[PDB]
């Protein structure tokens, strides 16, 4: 009787596949050749932020596009002033094993999660003048990939429990829990409209969920290894994944398919962190060969190289202003590339 | 130039930087050990000697160096996705029990795990400190059981000393490099602090070797 | 009293010395060049010895570049067509290059001994606290102790019975009385500060290093123990002939000895060999790093 | 190189042929 | 047996989605990219007047 | 949080006295500290300042050398010891906390104050000193400067303080535009170099007091004469 359900499952998978192929009538490569490429992109280092004495594993900008919080493995996450390279704050962590550090869009809070299965929320603007822990969001049973803020009261986390949860700062329990991934989810990206989010796991599959409802609407496949990074396209209708095959594939939410792969034979290492630009024409990528790449999100040809780091770039993010790009690698240095 | 508030903001950052380096130099004078091993392979007993939901960090001190141990093999998770977090550790403490050589393939699983982590890209230079636990019961069970059961292509006398020597050399041959990475062997001698003295000596050795390598003299 | 006067440098001596000095010059500059290139790549292993090796290599490059070219030209023209200020400056920088070299060797010795005797600040990769003090102290002591040569040398054209000389000599008569006191026994102070002190301090520090230092663990304890001692032996062996020549020409030079003409000629021969060995000692340190550490071994092999 | 006087034509010749040191 | 029931239910739920033509999506991606291209400080470099760094 | 000072009393001219302020409820080491002198009838005047860790000390030119300040961070106390007092030092002294980073609000909290009786700067001028108002009416208060307070980084360092009759003044707006935390949104502020204004919308009770404009571009920090509201 179970084989009948298996037969139905593969039949539905086949019918979805051919419907997906039928809707596929062209490729992005055959049309972007019509429009001229930008050419060569030079990313000169502007700010080097030398405060950490251990490898950093994540960083995040603020919506102000000037403050950025970076968390390293030395046990302290630092709030930086990009324009003047100043340490606004230094928050000692209760566990040095930290994988992520988010920033509230209002700038009031900073979150942090790691191998302790807790995303602890810190309060910045306080009466006493010292950064204090607001909440500890335990109850995940698995190491934490990344926390992301919706508001000052809602946060979405993706842990090694092979699940994603929507917490509530004032209460402390996860109101909505997203499940369906098989392996541990290693990345999460929030759509600009803040209504859907895409998570990347070890299943080599990326799927998006209805934040309001709580279940996935569709799941994309095609990757060969674990997806280490996912970032949304600024228009909110696409996202570019990142695996250990050095391929930054790009998918469509409305077309429910994949537009174009970003494969270069010179790179066979892993991808650590991908991102887009404010316009979305060029997508950056953080590779495992100590240097950062700058692709072309429409033409799929490398439009530059950002190679100022002597170690693998563990994270990179672009200001919503669009001016600078912060790349933080294991040499404990944050470098700003305008 | 800079205004009054900008000047005071810079002074605040420099004060933060001083405290960061102060805590940084304090943490540098401290040795981190990645403890792991098979289930009930002496880890539950090693922590009781080296103490007095993802990371169980055991904190204790000795003559000096303020050893720190992060028990990671007890929790049940994936294999090698957080293994990059522990790169740069001073040493790895592998606890392999000799009483699992007859229980069913546990000895094979421990040896394969040893081979996987000894040749790993991250731990190319980090030393591994062995701990062969349950020595007395190992002698009793090899008295009650033969030795060729574990290894089909190996033959030898059924004595404690040759079996301990043969398993020790078998473990040490599992690595692909010998010049940079070093393996230190022991047998968890009784329950006193003699194990703590051994790990202190081994950690002292690897610190000296890496210090000379930094000086370009090794 | 006039001798026969066979005071000259052998044609075959020039033939061997010119090519040998050029080869030592080429090997020295390339070895120090790639050492500095490799050091600027060593940011993951940035430490005190990493800075000190660069300082020794840079001073080593300066010493060879300023010593070999002029000296090998002293075998062809032996007339010094250079300027008065250059004649007054080249000895000063040459002494400064020697000063920084020996002090950097001393600085290396103390650091490579504290590595095994002070395993309390066990780790920390970057720039050390008081090494910035030591490196500045080295570079200021060198010039402070070399400025006696800066104001001493001066061209004066004596009329030889057959030629018009162009000696760049330390003038016996000068203005300052302290300069006359200095040049009275300059060779002895040169011997002590540059040869004896760096030979005794480095040997003692490495002897302490071996005593504190002493399966594969003990074998590598002895391997480095013989390495530092062989390094000090190389330094003393190669730097001996220069100081020995100056001492011999100082006190063993007589006023009415018929053998003076032969003695001075062999003194010149010994002195040229001594400057060759001093340059050889300069090039030795890159070889020592290559033949000991596999990290530098593959760095050169890349 | 260093001589005692500027009249002894032996030391000055020796300083002529000596090395710069 | 229940896990297969859950997986097939999710797969059939994802099956009933009104997807659109890929050429339409590519055109929209191109349109958005070119429309906001002029205000991209990374794509088109900015002179040292709006440069904060 | 609260700042409580003590050690004020009548002295003879040429004498000495030391003023101590006790802090509690906040990280006292992370905050700079200011002393401000409020004359018996006149407006606010600045005295001295100590940075965090006592690394920087500034004084008003009228009390240079004569006064001296110190802090003991472990016991959360601030000191102001004065020697050879003049007859013009009879006033009320406040201890004001101020912490400086990006987005901070210096002079956020003011001490209660201690009485005391003895028997080239950027001049901040307020054209008016007393304007009658009624509840429910919008009133604009303007205060000028002898130099432009706009800096090259975009910050216009101008502050406004409201001293209700009976207690210490409090921060209303910092940098002339940013409302301080805990104040009603009815207040407002704008302006430019050498021309600043504060517009209050829908005036009500508990808003009556003397409004002081303070510049923080450079030390000493000159205050304004103050504009008093009446009903």
């Amino acid at each position: 009787e179970l084989d009948q359900l298996r037969q139905e499952a593969e039949q539905l998978k086949n019918q979805i596949r051919d419907a997906r192929k039928a809707c596929a009538d062209a490729t992005l490569s055959q049309i972007t050749n019509n429009i001229d490429p930008v050419g060569r992109i030079q990313m000169r280092t502007r700010r080097t932020l030398r405060g950490h004495l251990a490898k950093i594993y994540a960083m995040h900008w603020g919506t102000d596009s000037r403050l950025l919080v970076s968390a390293s493995q030395d046990g302290k996450l630092i709030i930086w002033d990009s324009y003047t390279t100043n340490k606004v704050h230094a928050i000692p962590l209760r566990s040095s094993w930290v994988m992520t550090c988010a920033y509230a869009p209002s700038g009031n809070y900073v979150a942090c999660g790691g191998l302790d299965n807790i995303c602890s929320i810190y309060n910045l603007k306080t009466r006493e003048g010292n950064v204090r822990v607001s909440r500890e969001l335990a109850g995940h049973t698995g190491y934490l990939s990344c926390c992301r803020f919706l508001d000052d009261n809602q946060i979405v986390t993706s842990s090694g429990d092979t699940t994603c949860a929507l917490w509530d700062i004032e209460t402390g329990q996860q109101t909505t829990t997203f499940t369906g991934h098989t392996g541990d989810v290693m990345s999460l990206s929030l759509a600009p409209d803040t209504r859907l989010f895409v998570s990347g796991a070890c299943d080599a599959s990326a799927k998006l969920w209805d934040v309001r409802e709580g279940m996935c609407r569709q799941t994309f496949t095609g990757h060969e290894s674990d997806i280490n990074a996912i970032c949304f396209f600024p228009n909110g209708n696409a996202f570019a994944t990142g695996s250990d095959d050095a391929t930054c594939r790009l998918f469509d939410l409305r077309a429910d398919q994949e537009l174009m792969t970003y494969s270069h034979d010179n790179i066979i290492c892993g991808i650590t962190s991908v991102s887009f630009s404010k316009s979305g024409r060029l997508l950056l990528a953080g590779y495992d060969d100590f240097n950062c790449n700058v692709w072309d999100a429409l033409k799929a040809d490398r439009a530059g190289v950002l190679a100022g780091h002597d170690n693998r770039v563990s994270c990179l993010g672009v200001t919503d202003d669009g001016m600078a790009v912060a790349t933080g690698s294991w040499d404990s240095f944050l470098k700003i590339w305008n | 130039t800079l205004s009054a508030e900008d000047k005071a903001a810079v002074e605040r950052s420099k004060m933060i930087d001083r405290n960061l380096r102060e805590d940084g130099e304090k943490a540098a004078r401290e040795v981190k050990l990645l403890l792991l091993g098979a289930g009930e392979s002496g880890k539950n007993t090693i922590v009781k000697q080296m103490k007095i939901t993802g990371i169980v960090e055991t904190h204790f001190t000795f003559k000096d160096l303020h050893f720190k141990m992060f028990d990671v093999g007890a929790q049940r998770s994936e294999r090698k996705k957080w293994i990059h977090c522990f790169e740069g550790v001073t040493a790895i403490i592998f606890c392999v029990a000799l009483s699992d050589y007859d229980l069913v393939n546990r000895m094979h699983a421990s040896m394969k795990l040893f081979d996987s982590i000894c040749n790993n890209k991250w731990f190319t230079d980090t030393s591994i400190i062995l701990f062969l636990n349950k020595k007395d019961l190992f002698e009793e069970k090899i008295k009650k059981s033969p030795l060729t059961i574990c290894y089909p292509e190996y033959a030898g006398s059924n004595t404690y000393e040759e079996a301990a020597a043969y398993i020790q050399c078998q473990f040490e041959d599992l690595n692909k490099r010998k010049d940079t990475k070093e393996i230190y062997t022991h047998f968890t001698c009784s329950t006193d602090t003699k194990n703590v003295q051994f790990v202190f000596d081994a950690v002292t050795d690897v610190i000296i070797k890496n210090n000379l390598k930094d000086c370009g003299l090794f | 009293p006039p001798c026969q006067g066979p005071i000259e440098i052998k044609e075959t001596f020039k033939y061997i010395n010119t090519v040998v000095s050029c080869l030592v010059f080429v090997l020295g500059i390339i070895g120090n060049s790639t050492l500095l290139y490799i050091i600027y790549k060593n940011k993951c292993m940035r430490n005190g010895p990493n800075i000190l090796i660069a300082s020794l290599a840079l001073g080593d490059l300066l010493h060879i570049v300023i010593d070999i070219p002029i000296n090998v030209y002293k075998l062809l023209a032996e007339d010094w067509p250079f300027g008065a200020e250059m004649c007054k400056l080249v000895p000063f920088i040459q002494k400064a290059s020697v000063g920084i070299t020996v002090l950097s060797l001393c600085a290396l010795s103390i650091d490579r001994y504290r590595a095994v005797a002070s395993w309390s600040r066990i780790k920390g990769i970057g720039v050390p606290k008081w090494t910035a003090v030591e490196i500045v102290l080295i570079w200021v002591v060198s010039v402070v102790l070399a400025v006696p040569e800066a104001i001493g040398f001066d061209i004066i054209t004596m009329d030889y019975k057959g030629s018009y000389l162009r000696i760049c000599l330390l003038h016996p008569v000068q203005k300052t009385a302290f300069m006359q006191f200095y040049k009275t026994a300059k060779d002895w102070w040169l011997f002590s500060f540059y040869f004896c002190l760096p030979l005794a301090i480095t040997a003692f520090f490495y002897t302490l290093m071996t005593c504190e230092m002493l399966n594969d663990h003990l074998k590598q304890r002895r391997e480095v123990a013989k390495t530092v001692f062989c390094l000090v032996l190389v330094f003393a062996l190669c730097w001996l002939p220069l100081h020995l020549s100056r001492i011999l020409k100082l006190t063993l030079y007589n006023q009415n000895d018929p053998n003076r003409c032969e003695l001075l000629s062999f003194l010149l021969v010994l002195d040229y060999i001594g400057i060759n060995m001093a340059s050889l000692n300069s090039c030795i340190n890159p070889i020592a790093l290559y033949l000991v550490s596999k990290r530098f071994k593959n760095a050169f092999k890349s | 190189c260093s001589c005692s006087s500027l009249m002894d034509k032996e030391c000055v010749y020796f300083c002529h042929l000596d090395i710069i040191w | 047996i229940a896990q297969a029931r859950k997986l097939v239910e999710q797969l059939k739920m994802e099956a009933n989605i009104d997807r659109i033509k890929v050429s339409k999506a590519a055109a929209d991606l191109m349109a958005y990219c070119e429309a906001h291209a002029k205000e991209d400080p990374l794509l088109t470099p900015v002179p040292a007047s709006e440069n904060p760094f | 949080v609260q700042l409580v000072e003590s050690g004020g009393g009548l002295v003879q001219p040429g004498g000495s006295r030391k003023l101590s302020c006790s802090a509690s409820g906040f990280a006292f080491s992370s905050f700079g500290m200011h002393w401000v002198r409020q004359a018996p009838e006149k407006g606010l005047e600045w005295v001295a300042y100590i940075s965090s860790g006592s690394g920087t000390i500034y004084y008003a030119d009228t009390v240079k050398g004569r006064f001296t300040i110190s802090r003991d961070d472990p016991k959360n106390t601030l000191f102001l010891q004065m020697t050879s007092l003049r007859s013009e030092d009879t006033a009320m002294y406040y201890c004001v906390r101020s912490i400086y980073y990006y987005g901070s609000s210096p002079f956020d909290f003011w001490g209660q104050g201690t009485t005391l009786t003895v028997s080239s700067d950027i001049v901040m001028t307020q054209a008016t000193s007393s304007v009658p108002v009624t509840p429910g009416e919008s009133v604009s208060i303007s205060c000028r400067s002898s130099k432009s307070l706009l800096h090259s980084n975009g910050n216009t360092y101008l502050y406004w303080f409201l001293q209700r009759p009976g207690q210490s003044p409090q921060l209303l707006i910092y940098r002339m535009s940013n409302l301080a935390s805990g104040v009603p949104d009815r207040f407002s502020g704008s302006g430019s170099g050498t021309a600043f204004t504060l517009t209050i919308s829908r005036l009500e009770a508990e808003d009556v007091g003397v409004y002081y404009c303070m510049q923080h571009l450079e030390y000493p920090l000159t205050f304004g004469a103050g504009t008093k509201l009446e009903l």
